[PDB]
RNA sequence: CAGUCCGCGGAGAAGCCAUACCGGAAGGAGUGGUGGAGCCGACUGAAGUGCGGAUGCCGGCAUGAGUAACGAUAAAAGAAGUGAGAAUCUUCUUCGCCGUAAGGACAAGGGUUCCUGGGGAAGGGUCGUCCGCCCAGGGAAAGUCGGGACCUAAGGUGAGGCCGAACGGCGCAGCCGAUGGACAGCAGGUCAAGAUUCCUGCACCGAUCAUGUGGAGUGAUGGAGGGACGCAUUACGCUAUCCAAUGCCAAGCUAUGGCUAUGCUGGUUGGUACGCUCAAGGGCGAUCGGGUCAGAAAAUCUACCGGUCUGCCUCAGACGUAUCGGGAGCCGAAGUUGGAAACGCGACGGUGCCAAGAAAAGCUUCUAAACGUUGAAACAUGAUUGCCCGUACCGCAAACCGACACAGGUGUCCGAGUGUCAAUGCACUAAGGCGCGCGAGAGAACCCUCGUUAAGGAACUUUGCAAUCUCACCCCGUAACUUCGGAAGAAGGGGUCCCCACGCUGCGUGGGGCGCAGUGAAUAGGCCCAGGCGACUGUUUACCAAAAUCACAGCACUCUGCCAACACGAAC
RNA sequence: CAGGUGAGCUAAGCAUGACCAGGUUGAAACCCCCGGGGGCGGAGGACCGAACCGGUGCCUGCUGAAACAGUCUCGGAUGAGU
RNA sequence: UGUAGGCGAACGAGCCCUGAGUAGGUCGUUGUUCGUGAAACGAUGACUGAAUCCGCGCGGACCACCGCGCAAGGCUAAAUACUCCCAGUGACCGAUAGCGCAUAGUACCGUGAGGGAAAGGUGAAAAGAACCCCGGGAGGGGAGUGAAAGAGAACCUGAAACC
RNA sequence: AGCUGGAGAUACGCUUUGACUCGGGGAUGUCCGAAUGGGGAAACCCACCUCGUAAGAGGUAUCCGCAAGGAUGGGAACUCAGGGAACUGAAACAUCUCAGUACCUGAAGGAGAAGAAAGAGAAUUCGAUUCCGUUAGUAGCGGCGAGCGAACCCGGAUCAGCCC
């Protein structure tokens, strides 16, 4: 009974990846929003 | 220049049993390419290399005191020499 | 809490704990017991200032209660070991269970779960000396496999360029982008743990150089060919691979009542090189010349056009010699004959069809420019060079997605035998793998999955819902109706096993035999009459509705003359 | 209401690869005897039935083995397929 | 150890002209209290389009007079705002309070954007329990150390439910 | 005179020709990132050009300009600007308010903005800009409803006007 999470590394990083977020002002906003919150992770890149 | 490249000889029973065969193995810096390590061996000990192989090795991920961490990633590298083998006589002694 | 007084305190503060005392109450004292470092009383000031409730919040602990369960009904039993302790860990011998899997290999995806030595808290639905858990230490090797240093599809980009309050939206070339094209090795061995990687044997690839032959033409981001492709069927040869035997080889027995082997068990070739050896199948016509208007121009290469005469090439695979391996076994034997046979190989085969089935580089062939034409192209041998990333282990699952050691799902490849028309089906079983991580009794009511059932047979009930019954193959026989195809497996009846003789290519013909019974066990249609609705195959409400819904060919209206009507859109 | 995050589930599209045991039926076309009989051929949104895809009816499950399943039964199964 | 006071550095930071495609206007609109209101003025999208010093804009429809002022070119500290960071301070909190964190944007939850915890206390000083006993342990009893082991590392007190 | 990071642990040792530690400069500074040789799924792939012995070093994006030499990105809140809500109030709800609030986006600095009168204004006064008090809920705006709300005078903080 198929589940929501089928992992896929190229998909996980093509979406969600730091280079992917940097392409868009929303994603650069996600990046700085995380740097400010001070997360250790910041992206699926880590 | 190249002495820095050779992080440490590999220990262990298998590397010793190979060292009986005239092949020698050591850990080297993960950034190192095959050509530079061949040349670094030919500099550091003066023998000619005749065969090579290498293998990146992620460290075993170990934990102390409920602090879990990755260990440094090695790069093992094994090399066979021509008939003037024996390296420096730093065998098992 | 604050200001100011009064003071107290390791001969012991607050806090905590009992207490019959005290004020009208909120309250406050006395004494005792912990405690071990700050604190009471009075006056004043300020407040986050008084809790039983909000299916209030954080927290701890109850009741249900030693109750339900311990995660598939594929069962387990004895010995022997270890050990502080064993129903559970180790080993041995039986047992049972999967076997187009519940075996094996991959891709994902996970990340040390792999191996060795140790451990026993917690995780393991019980135990635990064990583990996929904890500790420490090892294991992971590539010029040839996959990717990259090559190419392109969709898609995403995108100097220039087109737009747009901004951020930005597009957008030719080019570039990225495998799921595709392209491309050089196989056989064997083995750590505890890696293997087309390492070792052993022997190949190939490209590159550089040398020796020599040759001793001169090379011959581009440009042209051309080609690479370059659908589906269904299907002829011929063959391999993988499996079957048989009084073929060979290897080893030993046997006994129970018998067989003394013609019985039993096991094995019965992989690679490479070389052949005036056998071989289906497959490919291919061949130059001379003309025209400019064709490929930008060029061109000796293509296209167009005219003239000109079975054969070549090829090995799939087989057979022999050699060799190198492997090889049952107690270091090394044999390797035969007959048959079966792929979706694999020959091949880019034939034939039919209509829905008319990528691109691009590598590659072959041409000239342009340029470099030379007494140190060419090419070939032969020797030598030299061979970069990066991945490879452990799990990988239909106890190691991935399901919060779990989860009855769920998860793409590709291989998947033996006996029998049965066939088969990847059904039953048993090889290899291999496993008994699903609580057990032991007992044999009440009740409940779940089941077996048989007198007589009756649908009386049951909304309804024959459920459970029977029917069951595979062969022969005979089958209606109203029909769009002539069908209804049709209509219905209905008959056969089915063993032996012998005979005929034909396992069937048919006769006969005999045994049982209750002969698709003997497993898989394996109940059927008919008559309506309604929808023609039909199909599609649907993930998880209460699969239908008469939706779509469908066919039909009709109507629009739209090409920057078409129509739609997405900050947007000439 | 605003600006984002999501097509890794699912709803479709596109590019590109792959998969569908076995058995039944026997359309044209083609060829003979007189549209009919024979051969031959191998067509289909044809038949049966494994994978696979799907969920038809009961039951079980209902603080589940599972936040939608299980046994049995059933639909398709070369096409509008997976 | 500081505090008051004092010294203190090679290098170190720090006070005839005077702005036109415009002023003006019509049409759409808007800002200051300005919602078409009698609606001036600025402000611009579209179309238009003056004057020069006896000249031009305003004085809230508009006119005359009377006053204020010179547009269509530019630069310009300081007083002003905030507080990532530093010091000082508090009729601020003191481990459910106080920042979410006595540290952690961690663990954990989510494909993602994002959400998001509990927190603490030996003792003066480790003197952190030699050694003996029962137990594989774990745990415990002695002995010692220590003022206290009525502190012993599940280490301040140790209330209530509850056993 | 000790030091040898937290870190509590051993060993190896450094220091009175000055350690450590503290202030000040220097020098190294792998790869990603505006990332900028080219590609890309950040931290990894693949190149070219000069030094040329080699190990090793330097350059290879775009925009403005001859040329120096600037620019790209980041920054908690604060500033200005281009866009611009809706709950909500109105006891319904359109104008209205909520509000130029929230939000997005751009530019920039330690601030920014604004600023040196074709002004306010009604005394023929004032004489840049910003900020506080006040005038004052006055004027006024408003389905003249809910509600919205100045400015001058005056008092302070700071006061420089310079250039084409
Ligand atoms: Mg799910
Ligand atoms: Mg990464
Ligand atoms: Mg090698
Ligand atoms: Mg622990
Ligand atoms: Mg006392
Ligand atoms: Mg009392
Ligand atoms: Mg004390
Ligand atoms: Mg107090
Ligand atoms: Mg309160
Ligand atoms: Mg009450
Ligand atoms: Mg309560
Ligand atoms: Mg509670
Ligand atoms: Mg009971
Ligand atoms: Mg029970
Ligand atoms: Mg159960
Ligand atoms: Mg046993
Ligand atoms: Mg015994
Ligand atoms: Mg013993
Ligand atoms: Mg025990
Ligand atoms: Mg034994
Ligand atoms: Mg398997
Ligand atoms: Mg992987
Ligand atoms: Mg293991
Ligand atoms: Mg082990
Ligand atoms: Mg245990
Ligand atoms: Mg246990
Ligand atoms: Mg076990
Ligand atoms: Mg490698
Ligand atoms: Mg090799
Ligand atoms: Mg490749
Ligand atoms: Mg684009
Ligand atoms: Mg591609
Ligand atoms: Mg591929
Ligand atoms: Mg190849
Ligand atoms: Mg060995
Ligand atoms: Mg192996
Ligand atoms: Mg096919
Ligand atoms: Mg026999
Ligand atoms: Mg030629
Ligand atoms: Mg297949
Ligand atoms: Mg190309
Ligand atoms: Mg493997
Ligand atoms: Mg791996
Ligand atoms: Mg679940
Ligand atoms: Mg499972
Ligand atoms: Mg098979
Ligand atoms: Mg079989
Ligand atoms: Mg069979
Ligand atoms: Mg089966
Ligand atoms: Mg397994
Ligand atoms: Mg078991
Ligand atoms: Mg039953
Ligand atoms: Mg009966
Ligand atoms: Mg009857
Ligand atoms: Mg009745
Ligand atoms: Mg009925
Ligand atoms: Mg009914
Ligand atoms: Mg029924
Ligand atoms: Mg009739
Ligand atoms: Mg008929
Ligand atoms: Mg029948
Ligand atoms: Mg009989
Ligand atoms: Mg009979
Ligand atoms: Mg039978
Ligand atoms: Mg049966
Ligand atoms: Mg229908
Ligand atoms: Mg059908
Ligand atoms: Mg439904
Ligand atoms: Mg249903
Ligand atoms: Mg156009
Ligand atoms: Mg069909
Ligand atoms: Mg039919
Ligand atoms: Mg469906
Ligand atoms: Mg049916
Ligand atoms: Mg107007
Ligand atoms: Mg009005
Ligand atoms: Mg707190
Ligand atoms: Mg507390
Ligand atoms: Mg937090
Ligand atoms: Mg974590
Ligand atoms: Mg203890
Ligand atoms: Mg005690
Ligand atoms: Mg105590
Ligand atoms: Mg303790
Ligand atoms: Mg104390
Ligand atoms: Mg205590
Ligand atoms: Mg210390
Ligand atoms: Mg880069
Ligand atoms: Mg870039
Ligand atoms: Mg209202
Ligand atoms: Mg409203
Ligand atoms: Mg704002
Ligand atoms: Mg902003
Ligand atoms: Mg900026």
């Amino acid at each position: 009974m198929k589940r929501t999470y089928q992992p896929n590394n190229r998909k996980r990083a093509k979406t969600h990846g730091f280079r992917a977020r940097m392409k868009t002002k929303s994603g650069r906003n996600i990046l700085a929003r995380r740097r400010a919150k001070g997360r250790h992770q910041l992206t699926v890149s880590d | 220049s190249h002495y820095d490249i050779l992080q440490a000889p590999v220990i262990s029973e298998k590397a010793y049993s190979a060292m009986e065969r005239g092949v020698y193995s050591f850990w080297v810096s993960p950034k190192a390419t095959k050509t530079e390590i061949k040349d670094a061996i030919q500099q550091a000990f003066g023998v000619r290399v005749i065969g090579i192989s290498t293998m990146n090795v992620p460290g075993k991920r170990k934990r102390v005191g409920r602090f879990i961490g990755q260990r440094n990633d090695r790069k093992k590298a094994i090399v066979r020499l021509a008939e003037g083998q024996s390296i420096e006589a730093l065998a098992g002694q």
